[PDB]
């Protein structure tokens, strides 16, 4: 009784295990995201802002809310500031902090890991970052590629021994594609988009499916 | 909470929502492709002028932008956060609002605004758009006008202005206007009667040759809208001059 | 919670947001480095003199600087507030501010004088800074003016000014001012329209060689923003006369 | 039940415990803070005040906004009365009242330790103070140097016996990075910025890469 | 919470926060040794007096001072509170104020009374101090003025005054008054500014040798504060009359 | 389950005892502060008020609210009415409903014994008074001399056969700075005041160093 | 919660803190033994009067009473309260308030009546005491005087008086009234002057022989305050009528 | 569980009982308090009203509050009515219902016992009257005598075969001083006061040393 945290810790690490992956990666355009979505219409990434992207796992609901949350805390800096003052960090902590309250407070910890991924102005020459916060307020600057959902021994490991900067695109979503199927089936019945550091304002496109399947491999 | 970047404001922010730099005039114009909006960039606080290119047009998302007149502190921070009430709703929702929708929650922010307008500090804007969901994408250019008390209105008639030289520049197309038309014809019939508001308008005060001061547009079509460019004006204002 | 030193006391200390002494004139131009800020020292409640040594000139933070003319008691205030606004939001943040966001937040807190503004005690800034975010490294100095309600607006014509000789000054600039010139040149200009400025106003009352009275000055480049010495000053208005 | 002290407090200490360390130390210049960050976004040091530092360790979210909470308590009490009224002892205070509280009463005490440092003005003959604030509101003033993190027993003897006084800014990293080395891996890769007694006003700045180099000390 | 006696009433007791009896002329002075405060002690509501032995300035702490000039009522427990605010914060901190926090601090208190002063129950404050902070401890004496919104402003001329008279003494010690001089020849030309002032105002009147109402000083140096002796001005008043 | 009463009782009586000690006396200046501290900066005894001093013992944190809370429940006292009116049984009776309010209704009861000395006006012949306030609400009006912290039981018979009326104020510093030494060692390292009731006003002063030399006795 | 009974009003029952029968003159004497008030006896709502034996001066506490001038109705229920908050702060402490602790409270209790004062119901007191912390027992008597905005003032000059015939009583006894006397001398004086301020003043009207109207008095000292017989009053106005 | 109030309830009457003792009867004059008080500054009976007395036991700091409380209550009356308002049975039921709220709500019950005492007006043939209040808000009226604090079965006894009306005050003293003895030394280090009918208003003096001595009966 007191190390309830080791209770509710596993609880979430448990709910976000039994669940499909994803993959978030550093390359030439900027960022890449894919991830296991077998949905037609609910999505697991999504625009943040302007140079910001976001993916989650675990309950949809959960992090769906944490994503919303985002969408509004970026916005109202933006507004507050200036656009050009959105940053990555930024709704890193914030996340971090949220989460880490959560888990302290909720009568239920969240079931969700997430993703924040910021690619450079549109110019500078800024390598994108990449943040990752825990279902119990843990943030990780990662500069190459981040996994989270179901198993990460095998998709972790596939990539340590898989990445390369400068990436090109076609070649980076075979990359991570690849780690994907090695751990778990890998049809184009998923969602990608990327942050494409070449725009100027948006920075954020998903990969419908007519061009998807020029960049994924097969079996 | 129902994707209202606004109603975000109103519960956890709401701080939000001639003493001071005038306005001028803007019109609007339908045609063949899609719709426009051109606005002089004079300021006058009294009978002074206080600046001479300010934009009083902005394009607020993808598909539609609008003019705002009146005072120019309350008219730019009533803009910005239209845009913002449209763009975050998207962000959200995933897709964007109906273009009926960006008029009404327009409308809204405008009778927010009834306060400060019953006391001097009033703003009207003028917006137009492409309905991507009209019927006939050959009349799917739209015009809406407001009021103070914040009222929404259908333009059914192809231009409109707001302003103190909007009576003029109104007239002048009553008569320089047609129908369906080149993007470059209304885009010139705009010029024009933004020549004659400036004519019995001290307020306004169109294109102005030897200051290189030139009339504000902006076109939305199918493709989206964009900001003409300051060639496209000046050599079509040389060519309305008589 | 939003990085907003303000926003803070906002909500957890809000006791923080000619019956008394007046202001004066303040001039702003730009130039190859950066720009500057030079303005009067005189403070005047009624016709009568109250200080002929009050700075109204504040360097906001490393890389911008701000001047603003109204009640005295209400401006400083506000710019010692806007002073920390800044800087707490980079202790926070770990980075500064957009110049772009430093003005969006200075007007904020204009748009909440508002208030005592339509009671008399009116206050406008004036603001200066190096945007190390621009393209051109050129035309990186940068002028913001604002409104009473709160509008932020963009200088681009290289100088402006405030406060009840701002008409004189600006005038005089529009003839002894151009474009890129040396931050000798430009200080020198500044001196200049300041000494018109007085010339058609008993409120302002520039460079007074007698008295030892002299305009407070600052430039902003590359480097940094850095208040410009009383030597530089004096022997510079000795030039000017004459 | 009753001793819950006992439980909780474990729970603060073990989870410090279980992760990198720090130190902070007096020297010629003012005060250095050499801290174990792999991180290259997310600090664990920071500039408080005019002349004011902080450092902590344990879980993030919870020291960070411990971090931001001080930011402002400090221009709090620049802004009602003047920059030249904020103290290290007044923000020591503070932090100790509110972790105190914490541990108290929160559901879960926090997982931190922090350390204020407060380097003279810019002229007086006035040596640098320290302050240490424990998981559960216990200070210390420190005139020398401060540990924590960790497995503070070896880095902490092993500077018992390598401080001195006026110590040299390239030798106090020596002094400090070594004894951090004996305990558990010593790249260039961690966080090190300085509470420069010399500078006017800021008086905190971080010490980059490119100069880190020539100050620390190899294998 | 924040040290600031004040403060705790704000949250926690918010109830202490000519129709009645007026003002007087308050002198301040600067030195060699520190700086000192004279003021008369004649209240006046009306045209009629109503006490002639009333002290209008205070010791509000080992090394500093202030007279308040204004609403009577008002402007002492204006200064009552003001001295508290600063014990208070002593001995929570361990350590006193700056001048400048002192300064800042008697500037809100005053700013809070704002309501009031628009109301015609203003009051206004002149504040002393030897800074124990000063690098020169030779010009380490100050003197603080006020504006009825609450602005803090640096003397910066050895010398000042407020009160109705405040514009006879001013000028007097215009002439009278010469820097660095004796804790004696100030405390002269204080009871000299303090004629002059009651000379030319009703409202005032100094130094009364027929009736025993001489003016109130207190001097302050690197020893602190004291109160001069009602003998010390006495054959004080004496030698300055011719 | 009911007699918490004597667990929550134990848990502060316990976090007392395993602390340094204090004494507090009546003497012929007025009453003498003696208190083991190490610190350089973080004091144990204040002034409350005009002839008003405080001291306590326990958590640093704890009693140090405790010492504000009393600067503040003086200055109101004194501004509400008059200066005049502060007296030592006001804040006595105060800590003692706080302390018992504590004890009563925290998660933790306050581990903090407490002193209140009011040493008489500027003038007048009588004697000083003593107030100790316990962590559970218990005021014991005391004359003579007083001792908290720690061991008691040694220092306080080294003090029952110890004390003289009118004592001078070199050899009071002895009769205390010995007992202590009879229980715990007794460097000029610790912290010294006093409540001169010669004084005007303040009454409250510290012996700094270079002149308590000159009054604490050797081994 | 801090011995104040007023105070447990504020926060457990606020509803406590010529249209209306008003005021007349009331006189205070220090003398050798303690200090006295005496004061008429008639309330006038107009140029009617309405009440010939109503008294105004209450006996605060064991060693000090006040009188209070103004709105009957208002000044009742003040020295009521105050009366109250005196004993309550005893019966609570265990002691009573320093004189000087209970001017301020009386003050406060002014303080707080400001608000209908400005609107015409203004009251004013005049309080007076035997000090027991008095240093030197012979002057022991002390004399307070009030504002309407809560000033605390004293009188340091053996008496003062307040009410609608207080100019007239203050010059009476600035003749007819002299330092240490007897407390038969002073009851006297005061007597005398509260006649003297029935003659220029038909809202007074002292001592009236015919209808048995006598002046009510009040004398304190070092054996507490005690209310003077009828008989000692008359047989003493009977004594000054010439 | 639900028999907490037994519990509760012997948590109470055990620390009134671990404590000292009072006596409070019916006499001549009018009320006599008589309890054990070795303290100098710290009262435990109070002159509650006009013709109120107030005299309780148990801890300090929570008598002491109802105390105020009742001062309060009573004051309250009468500025609110008239002072010739203010009874007995008023604050009696007062107390009754707030210790009986306390009891059954508040953390812990209040470990007091309480008498409150009004001496008929200043004339009319009205017999004092006398109430006890009970931890737990229970009264009684008692027209003769009341005990209450430590032991009461022998000072209770030692009463019931001891009293008389019409006592003379020096009896009444013994009487009680007597039967206090006899159960627990006896010094004139007790506090003693009386509600004197013969009064006109406070109606309440307390017997202060000088006058004592001559009143208490010897071993």
């Amino acid at each position: 009784a007191e190390q309830i945290m080791r209770d509710r810790s596993e609880l979430a690490r448990k709910g976000i295990a039994r669940g499909r992956s994803v993959v978030v990666l550093t390359f030439r355009d900027g960022v890449l995201f894919v991830a296991e979505n077998p949905s037609t219409a609910l999505h697991k990434v999504s625009e943040l802002y302007d140079r910001l992207g976001f993916a989650a796992v675990g309950k949809y609901n959960e992090f769906e809310n944490l994503r919303r949350a985002g969408i509004v805390h970026a916005d109202m800096r933006g507004y507050s500031y200036d656009r050009r003052d959105v940053t990555g960090r930024s709704l890193a902590n914030a996340y971090a902090q949220t989460l880490g309250t959560i888990f302290t407070e909720q009568p239920k910890p969240y079931e969700v890991e997430i993703c924040v991924a910021e690619v450079g102005r549109v110019g500078s020459p800024k390598a994108p970052q990449l943040y990752r916060i825990t279902y119990d307020g843990s943030i990780v600057d990662e500069q190459h590629f981040v996994v989270m959902g179901g198993t990460t021994e095998p998709i972790a490991t596939a990539m340590r021994e898989s990445y390369r900067a400068d990436l090109d695109l076609e070649a980076a979503v075979g990359i991570a594609v690849n780690a994907l199927r090695q751990g778990g089936v890998d049809v184009a019945s998923l969602e990608v988009a990327v942050l494409d550091q070449s725009r100027p304002r948006r920075a954020f496109r998903r990969i419908a499916g007519t061009a998807l399947e020029q960049l994924v491999p097969a079996e | 909470n129902l994707s209202s970047f606004t109603d975000y404001l109103r519960g956890h922010a709401p701080e939000l929502l001639d003493l001071a730099p005038h306005g001028t005039t803007i019109v609007a114009l339908t045609y063949k492709g899609g719709v426009l909006l051109a606005g002089d960039r004079r300021a006058t606080q009294g009978n002074l002028i206080a600046s001479r290119d300010v934009e009083k047009v902005y394009v607020t998302d993808e598909y539609s932008a609008a003019g705002i007149a009146g005072t120019a502190g309350i008219a730019i921070e009533l803009v910005r956060l239209f845009a913002v009430e449209l763009e975050h709703y998207e962000k959200i929702e995933g897709v964007p609002l109906t273009f009926d929708g960006k008029a009404n929650r327009l409308a809204s922010m405008v009778r927010g605004n009834l306060g400060a307008a019953m006391q001097g500090l009033a703003v009207v804007p003028l917006l137009v758009g492409y309905d991507l969901d009209a019927d006939d994408e050959s009349r799917a250019g739209r015009i809406v006008s407001y009021d103070v008390v914040g009222g929404r209105y259908e333009e059914r008639a192809g231009y409109h202005a707001v302003g103190s030289g909007s009576l003029a520049a109104k007239s002048a197309l009553k008569k320089i206007y047609s129908p369906d038309s080149d993007e470059e014809t209304a885009l010139r019939a705009a010029i024009e009667s933004l020549y004659d508001a400036a004519d019995d308008d001290s307020a306004t005060g169109g294109p102005d040759l030897t200051r290189g001061i030139y009339p504000t547009a902006v076109t939305i079509t199918q493709a989206g809208a964009v900001h003409v460019s300051e060639e496209t004006t000046s050599e079509l204002a040389r060519r309305i001059v008589a």
